[PDB]
């Protein structure tokens, strides 16, 4: 079968280096001379950087001339001056070329950090210069006389060296004899002398350089590149029209600043051509080079010697390395990050009457949104006789227009976004609802998930335009089907405040109120008894109930009983679908129970139902909160009677402990500590004083005698129903407020004793203005932390895809409670809910099989573990999943927005990077925040401990020699491990007792490199997971320990060869490829031997930098060095990846795009 | 030191300047130099009929004075 | 309108290829090609589609076949026209 | 504001205001991550080459759009496009391989 010729669908790409034959190709003729345009006919001046003949007519489909006008005419060439008339587009397309005299030096691998041309040579790079800059003369291929074939001479030398020998010896200097040195040079006979070298001289300073050299010299061999190309002889040119010139109002010109130094280099260049033909004595011509070899370089890449500046603007021009580069990496997938059509934004308002899988939509945005589909509808039923007339028809804005929108705007979702996105509920998909009005209604309920306040934020629409987007919308970033974090399964459309408030109010009960004790037949009669006027919302009464479980065998079963319960209860009850039991709503319903309550929904009903009753929920609340006539008055605000003489009693001791000062009897600094602390419990007393008369002291009658119970005050029920306020903000209302802090971080030891319902003096404010400004400060900054976290998150992770279904490994980590110091930190079903066991579990007693091996662990069988007393459970996770190049869906766990087990093909490492990031914001300025980028960073603590390297008996050897040797000796293993640990740092290890490998030698953090070697992977992934959960967790931020389990396998990633026998030793590399190639061996070619490796621990930020794909790396690292260092070696780039897709522009190659490229994957290498 | 510049001023800044003497010198045997290829021109039968040739194009009109002599010696 | 997938993911288990194979047959229908099995109460064929799925009625196995048979139906026309190609003879 | 096709920048060809009907809203890596983790390849896909930088999918699409197809015929973004001519015009040659 016949391959191909003309243009097919591309897949990978190559890089490589440029021969001037393969520069001629592209070139479709020489640019001449500096001219760009008349002067006075605009036209471009024939041949120059802009000409019609080498690139392309200026209008369209006509020449230049002017005797071939018509559109019919087009591979035709214009005898009067050669132009094909075709597209203006191929002016953007063909390139040119220029024929320079003197050979030129690529300043890219010249100066790049480890110069390309020095260490291919093995030659300094200070040398190279001074030959190029004409400062000393170098010897090439110096046959048998004197001489090094790589050594300089000067002036004088030269002479003198020379007239020894005259031929059979060869000298140069300038470019010319750079390009002689890599061209005559022989890559292969020098591969050659490196092997035996190596095997001669044993000396780890020696072989440690020389490996290095010798990799890179046969790499540049396979690679197919001839050194010869690292100096230029053609130099392409850049198309016009990207370069352009064009015009201004006011009749001004603007331009590329490319035209300047092209320009320059084309001057330069031809003046020297002249002076070629004229003999100009040698001083001048060198000269000449010098000045075109600095244009050739400040053209490539300015900035690596003078910067040179562009004509009459300080401002250094703009060279082509730069239009590349930028910050960071490139410009094009960088923030930001290209505009895009069919879009718009404006303030976005509430709208609760919407459901939650709808928005509301300006009538004006909608129209100008879907023009396009406005006019095929409106032609396709035959309103408008052709697209024009419907133009006229919109713009018109005629009556009969707003009907069809209604159809394509049915069921065509819209896609919503805010101006922080964090995690992926950042956008969501809505159905469109047509609004009168400016302003983007938005569902309540998904305010909490956008963290979208209403204080002026705004967001932005998009359509999805393409039939598969509508899919992929409706099917994924729809808003009723991610009800749920993918950072923890809690549902995040929890109700947010006012909607709780209602509830809160709605059910509860005081003491005393009409209709206490009666009863009903059924909730629908007790709505009729509230609506009516004769019973109060809340009073406890008995009703009939249905309530219903689902325990038979997938079937509902039914029960009815008199409930003890209020009205408020009772109505409520009607919203409750089926199988769930009346126990959930009998409580107070705050804003703890109202989220459990959907959740449970969820894991019982399945997805549509909980959609519906959220919904029922958010406008029961709100109406109900209406009818409440909630408040907040000045007398709302309680202040405890006993506040002054709290007051007054700690200011005594202040006295106290002063006279004690005064008199010597205690110390400065002791003094300061103690009145801080005497002020400080003061706070402690005033607030829990206010919060007992603040809470229950509503005391009321029913019938007897007194009674009291929880306040019905307006601020308490604000704060116990969890709606909004707490009792840190409430101690500042009405006790007095803190101890603020001076600027230098010292508690002020005069607390402010008033609060915000009395006034402020003027010092208690100016004392307050510090924390306000210091908490700004610190959030504003804290904003830029967490952004840059999730950057070096999602960057070492990202290309992590779900790949296979079960790797099929047992391994897996053991996961009991985090008993942190007192109890239960955090229990043991959240450690292991949604994930998979690793291996059966037995009860207590055996041969009873509770979980029957991998099984996903659902509410249930949670549930029937903590029946039984179960303390321990080992899950499969994604650091053990065998899989390469990805994660076993089995290995990771369940969770999603949806409960089912994750889909193959998601991309984990995304979601996982977003989860752990965005929650930065509220953590801390050791611990907080930057606790957790140290972590991820595996940096090693300033002053740290010493683990035992082996196991066996150990002891103290020699003396302090600024180090004391430590010996460990095993009994049946070989003795020979001393280690010189300075002394001076208190031991912990007992001098006379066999230590087994890994324990506590000294004190003092430990490096986590350490504890992935000695204790191992598994080990060390605990300890990563247990300490910056603990961080989180202070916090109260809910992260599943799974994401942070995706970022540690990314950091192992790589590992060092122990072995040996097909690889290279010592090199660090992927286990990937080596557990697929030692796999490879285990019964393959020759056993050899081999390899061992050894895990490694890589910081997230250096674990990134090594990238397959070189358009990959070229995004995030630095541009210039990643082009070059790929460039020599003539990597080819086979895409494979997410980042690397994004910047070509097709489908990415995971979810609904992972079933096209694993199609794809497999029709390569076949045929 | 880079910044070709630099390698100019200390390239040129060898050539040492010439004395008021010294000018004619240089400029004498540059008169030699020439003088001795006008007189290997003049030595070439070919250079005188070409000449020859060349002028009776000019009053064949296929040529202008401007186009052969510049003038004469005299 | 279609609030949640639900349904259709349960029949076809991946959820992703549930968009692909919906998608394909959504086109069947967008382009005027066929038309639905299954009452169209003016949903779009985005939302018809996935109304087949959650009744069972489609999906890749029916459609792959359902295209190789249509491959032979319009074979089966052409069958002359085609056999007429004798001049490569 | 609210734009469906505009004006478009020369130099890489994307949305912008001329007229005031002012350019698209800026799509960035932020918003490209949010889509990366749903399983929405094809969002992306007419997110930054159709929608935005393909100046030859853009009216294929459009004349799609009146049409009643709903499709796209990609092609490549003219900002890689540009990005190839950019590191061609250097001494480095960079090909498109296979198949
Ligand atoms: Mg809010
Ligand atoms: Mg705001
Ligand atoms: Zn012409
Ligand atoms: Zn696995």
């Amino acid at each position: 079968l016949k391959a191909q010729t003309k243009t097919e669908e591309f897949d990978a790409i190559k890089i490589a280096l440029a021969s001037p034959d393969m520069i001629r190709s592209w070139s479709f003729g020489e640019v001449k001379k500096p001219e760009t345009i008349n002067y006075r006919t605009f036209k471009p001046e024939r041949d120059g950087l802009f000409c019609a003949r080498i690139f392309g007519p200026v209008k369209d489909y006509e020449c230049l001339c002017g005797k071939y006008k018509r559109l019919k005419h087009r591979g035709v060439i214009c005898e009067k001056c050669g132009v094909e008339v075709t597209q203006t587009k191929v002016r953007r397309e063909r390139m040119g070329h220029i024929e320079l005299a003197s050979p030129t030096a690529h300043i890219w691998f010249l100066k790049s950090l480890p110069s390309r041309i020095g260490l291919l040579l093995d030659m300094p790079l200070r040398d190279i210069e001074r030959v190029l800059y004409f400062e000393s003369y170098v010897v090439i291929e110096g046959g048998m006389t004197n001489l090094e074939r790589q050594q300089i001479l000067t002036e004088e030398q030269y002479l003198d060296a020379l007239e020894e020998f005259g031929d059979e010896f060869d000298a140069k200097m300038g470019a010319e004899a750079i390009q002689a040195l890599l061209k005559s040079m022989d890559l292969e006979q020098e591969c050659e002398q490196l092997r035996e070298e190596l095997n001669e001289t044993n000396s780890e300073t020696k072989r440690k350089k020389l490996t290095k050299r010798i990799k890179l010299l046969e790499a540049f061999v396979q690679s197919g590149n001839k050194p010869e190309w690292m100096i230029l002889t053609v130099l392409p040119v850049l198309p016009p029209d990207l370069r352009p010139l064009v015009p201004l109002d006011g009749g001004r010109f603007a331009t590329s600043d490319l035209n300047d130094l092209y320009r320059r280099v084309i001057n330069r260049n031809n003046r020297l051509k002249r002076l070629l033909d004229l003999a100009a004595p040698d001083i001048i011509v060198r000269n000449e080079k010098r000045m075109l070899q600095e244009a050739v370089d400040a053209l490539l890449d300015n900035g690596r010697r003078g910067r040179a500046i562009t004509g009459s603007n300080k401002r250094p021009l703009k060279s082509l390395a730069d239009m590349i580069k930028g910050k960071q990496g490139r410009f094009r997938q960088n923030l930001l990050g290209k505009r895009v059509d069919y879009s718009g934004r404006s303030v976005i308002t509430v709208g609760p009457y919407l459901r939650l899988h709808q928005c509301g939509l300006p009538k004006k945005m909608a129209l100008e949104l879907f023009k396009p589909f406005i006019y095929g509808k409106l032609e396709l039923r035959g309103l408008a006789t052709t697209i024009k007339a419907a133009k006229k028809m919109v713009e018109r804005e005629e009556a009969v227009v707003w009907d069809i929108l209604d159809e394509v705007i049915r069921e065509h979702p819209v896609l919503l976004n805010r101006a922080p996105t964090l995690h992926r509920l950042g956008i969501q998909a809505f159905e469109p609802v047509l609004i009168e009005g400016k302003a983007i209604q938005l569902h309540p309920l998904v305010c909490a998930a956008y963290n979208a306040d209403f204080d002026g934020d705004q967001m932005a629409v998009h359509v999805p335009l393409t039939l598969e987007a509508q899919l992929e919308a409706r099917a994924l970033m729809m808003s009723t089907n991610n009800i749920l974090s993918p950072a923890n399964g809690e549902p995040i459309i929890v109700p947010s405040q006012d909607v709780v408030l209602g509830l809160y109010y709605m059910t509860r009960d005081c003491v005393n109120a009409k209709g206490e004790g009666m009863v009903l037949t059924g909730p629908k009669e007790a709505e009729r008894l509230y609506r009516s006027g004769l019973a109060s919302l809340h009073a406890r009464v008995k009703v009939r109930i249905t309530e219903y479980e689902k325990d038979a065998n997938g079937e509902l079963v039914a029960k009815t009983s008199l409930k003890d319960t209020t009205v408020g209860r009772a109505i409520l009850w009607m919203i409750v679908p089926k199988g769930l039991p009346y126990s959930i709503v009998n409580q107070a319903l705050g804003k703890k129970a109202i989220s459990k309550m959907l959740n449970t929904c969820y894991r019982i009903l399945g997805l549509k139902p909980t959609v519906i009753f959220a919904d029922q929920i958010m406008y029961t609340g709100f109406a109900y909160a209406a009818r409440s006539g909630a408040s907040v008055g000045i007398d709302d605000m309680v202040i405890p009677e006993k506040k002054h003489e709290i007051i007054s009693e700690a200011e005594a001791e202040v006295a106290e402990i002063q006279e004690q000062f005064q008199s010597g009897l205690v110390t400065a600094g002791e003094r300061y500590n103690k009145v801080i602390d005497i002020w400080a419990a003061a706070n402690d007393r005033v607030s829990k004083a206010m919060m007992d008369n603040l809470q229950t002291e509503t005391v009321i009658n029913r019938d007897g005698q007194e009674e009291k119970q929880v306040s019905f005050n307006s601020i308490y029920m604000m704060a116990d129903s969890g709606a909004r306020g707490s009792a840190a903000q409430i101690r500042q209302l009405a006790g007095m407020r803190g101890l603020m802090a001076k600027p230098d971080g010292s508690i002020i030891e005069t607390p402010i004793t008033a609060n915000f319902r009395e006034g402020l003096n003027v010092l208690q404010y100016f004392i307050s203005t510090h924390g306000a400004r210091k908490g700004l400060a610190d959030t504003a900054l804290k904003t830029a932390n967490s952004g840059y976290l999730t950057r070096r998150l999602v960057d070492v992770a990202q290309d992590l895809v779900v790949t296979e279904d079960d790797c099929g490994t047992h391994e897996g980590i053991m996961m009991t409670p985090v008993i942190e110091g007192g109890d239960v930190k955090e229990p043991l079903r959240d450690r292991v809910l949604g994930r998979v066991t690793a291996e059966d579990v037995l009860k207590p007693g055996t041969a009873d099989i509770l979980v029957p091996r991998n099984t996903l662990l659902h509410e249930q069988w949670c549930d029937l573990l903590e029946e039984n007393s179960v303390d321990a459970v080992k899950v499969r996770s994604v650091v053990s999943c065998d899989t390469d190049f990805g994660v076993c869906a089995h290995c990771y766990g369940r969770d999603l927005a949806r409960g089912h087990i994750i889909n193959k093909g998601e991309a984990i490492g995304v979601i996982a990077a977003q989860s752990i990031g965005e929650p930065g914001t509220q953590l801390t300025m050791t611990g907080g925040l930057p606790r957790v980028a140290d972590l991820f960073e595996a940096r090693r603590p300033k002053e740290p401990a010493i683990l035992a390297e082996i196991s066996g008996i150990v002891s103290f050897g020699k003396e302090t020699k600024g180090k004391r040797r430590l010996v460990i000796t095993p009994v049946d293993g070989s003795d020979p491990y001393e280690e010189m640990i300075p002394k001076w740092r208190q031991l912990n290890v007992f001098e006379g007792e066999r230590v087994e490998r890994g324990d506590v030698i000294s004190d003092g953090p430990e490096a986590p490199h350490d504890i992935l070697r000695l204790r191992g992977v598994h080990a060390v992934t605990r300890y990563i997971v247990n300490e910056v959960q603990d961080v989180y967790r202070l916090q109260g931020v809910k992260i599943n320990d799974k994401h942070i389990e995706v970022i540690v396998r990314q950091m192992l990633r790589k590992a060092t060869i122990v072995n040996a026998g097909s690889s290279d030793f010592l090199e660090g590399e992927q286990v990937e490829y080596s557990r697929v190639k030692i796999a490879n061996r285990e019964l393959e070619a020759n056993g050899k031997v081999g390899a061992t490796y050894s895990r490694d621990l890589l910081g997230i930020t250096k674990a990134s930098l090594a990238t397959e794909s070189f358009i990959s790396a070229a995004s995030f690292q630095e541009t210039t060095r990643v082009l070059t260092e790929a460039a020599v070696a003539g990597k080819r780039d086979e895409l494979r990846g997410l980042k690397e897709n994004v910047i070509v522009g097709r489908l990415i190659p995971a979810g609904t795009g992972y079933a096209y490229h694993q199609d794809r994957m497999r029709r390569r290498a076949a045929g | 030191t880079t910044d070709p510049v630099r390698m100019y001023m200390r390239e040129m800044g060898t050539v040492e300047l010439l004395t008021r003497e010294g000018e004619i010198d240089i400029a004498k045997r540059i008169e030699d130099g020439i003088n001795q290829v006008q007189c290997s021109v003049a030595e070439y039968p070919e250079a005188i009929t070409y000449l020859l040739e060349q002028y009776d194009r000019v009053e064949a009109e296929e040529a202008r004075l401007s186009d052969l002599i510049t003038g004469f010696v005299d | 309108a279609r609030v949640t997938v639900q349904d259709a993911v349960e029949k076809i288990g991946n959820r992703f290829d549930l968009v692909l194979v919906a998608a394909r047959r959504a086109r069947q229908m967008q382009v005027g090609g066929k038309d639905p099995l299954v009452p169209e109460e003016n949903d779009k064929t985005t939302v018809i589609a996935l109304r087949e799925i959650e009744e069972g009625l489609i999906n890749n196995q029916i459609l792959d076949v359902r295209e190789r048979q249509e491959q032979q139906e319009q074979e089966a026309a052409e069958l002359q026209a085609v056999t007429a190609i004798a001049e490569g003879r | 504001h609210a734009r469906s096709t505009g004006s478009y920048s020369l130099v890489t060809q994307q949305p912008l205001g001329g007229k005031a009907q002012f350019g698209g809203q800026r799509f960035g890596e932020m918003e490209v991550w949010a889509l990366e983790a749903y399983g929405a390849a094809y969002t992306l896909q007419e997110m930054l080459t159709v929608k935005s930088d393909d100046v030859n999918g853009r009216t294929k699409m459009y004349k799609n759009i009146v049409d009643g197809n709903h499709q796209m015929e990609p092609g490549m973004p003219e900002s890689f496009n540009v990005l190839l001519k950019e590191i061609r015009s250097l001494g480095i040659n960079i090909e498109l391989e296979d198949e």
